[PDB]
């Protein structure tokens, strides 16, 4: 209906709330392996952020598997800090990672972080 | 909170 | 870290993909029975909404059910509606719902939706 | 969008 009344905050205390599932480790259903590093998380959180995850999540045979394993080029920290992002809105860019980051969301399917990071890239020169 | 959208 | 910058519409993003997922009946794994209709969704978007769903994943036996069936009295519109609300922020709130409403996120322990319901009651008598 | 919180 177009009668609705809507919640302002109600997306982001979802997502705060998904978040504090993820630090309890409660219904979290999927391990992503990042070379010598574990990352546990909920799936469907992956594939609302990721093109990437969306296209590894709704295939019928890896839809299935409990543990995933990223290419050994992608930085386990890149991967943390996206993670970190998906279930907060918050990304931590700093001069030392914005490399790592910037070539995780590329391999993630993170359109707005990849902007983000071309911007601040192209401000430095 | 709540709003008309 | 307090050095992050912020992606406003990403949760609100990752609402509208959680939806999508939803509607295409992707991931999900719990079916709510209320009376005579089923209504399929993810458990972890039902605890992050309400106080009975956090309260029901979160045990060690009924984490593991993939049906769980509510109480009789349960209206399935009043559930719709606020199914819809948990997916979407946006509640159908109207004259001839808004008791069922009401009852219904008293039930799953929605105090938000309950004190908009109770502030339109108030506003009408 | 991007926003300093
Ligand atoms: C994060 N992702 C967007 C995205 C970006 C690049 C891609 C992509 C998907 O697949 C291949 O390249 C996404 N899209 C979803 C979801 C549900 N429905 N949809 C669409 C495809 C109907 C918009 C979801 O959970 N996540
Ligand atoms: C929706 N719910 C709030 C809520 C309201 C009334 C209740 C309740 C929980 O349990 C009993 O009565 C919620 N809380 C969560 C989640 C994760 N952590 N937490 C807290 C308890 C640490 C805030 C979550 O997914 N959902
Ligand atoms: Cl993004
Ligand atoms: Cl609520």
């Amino acid at each position: 209906a177009d009668s609705c009344i809507q919640f302002t905050r109600h997306a982001s205390d979802v997502l705060l709330n998904l978040n504090r599932l993820r630090s309890r480790d409660i219904l979290t259903d999927v391990v992503i392996v990042v070379s010598r590093e574990q990352f546990r998380a909920h799936k469907t959180v992956l594939m609302a952020c990721s093109g990437l995850f969306y296209s590894i999540f709704t295939d019928q045979l890896k839809c299935n598997l409990s543990v995933i394993n990223l290419d050994p080029e992608i930085n386990p920290e890149g991967f943390c800090i996206l993670l970190d992002f998906m279930y907060t809105s918050r990304l931590n860019l700093r001069e030392g990672n914005i490399m790592a980051v910037m070539a995780t969301a590329m391999y993630l399917q993170m359109e707005h972080v990849v902007d983000t990071c071309r911007k601040f890239i192209k401000a430095s020169e | 909170a709540w709003v008309i959208p």
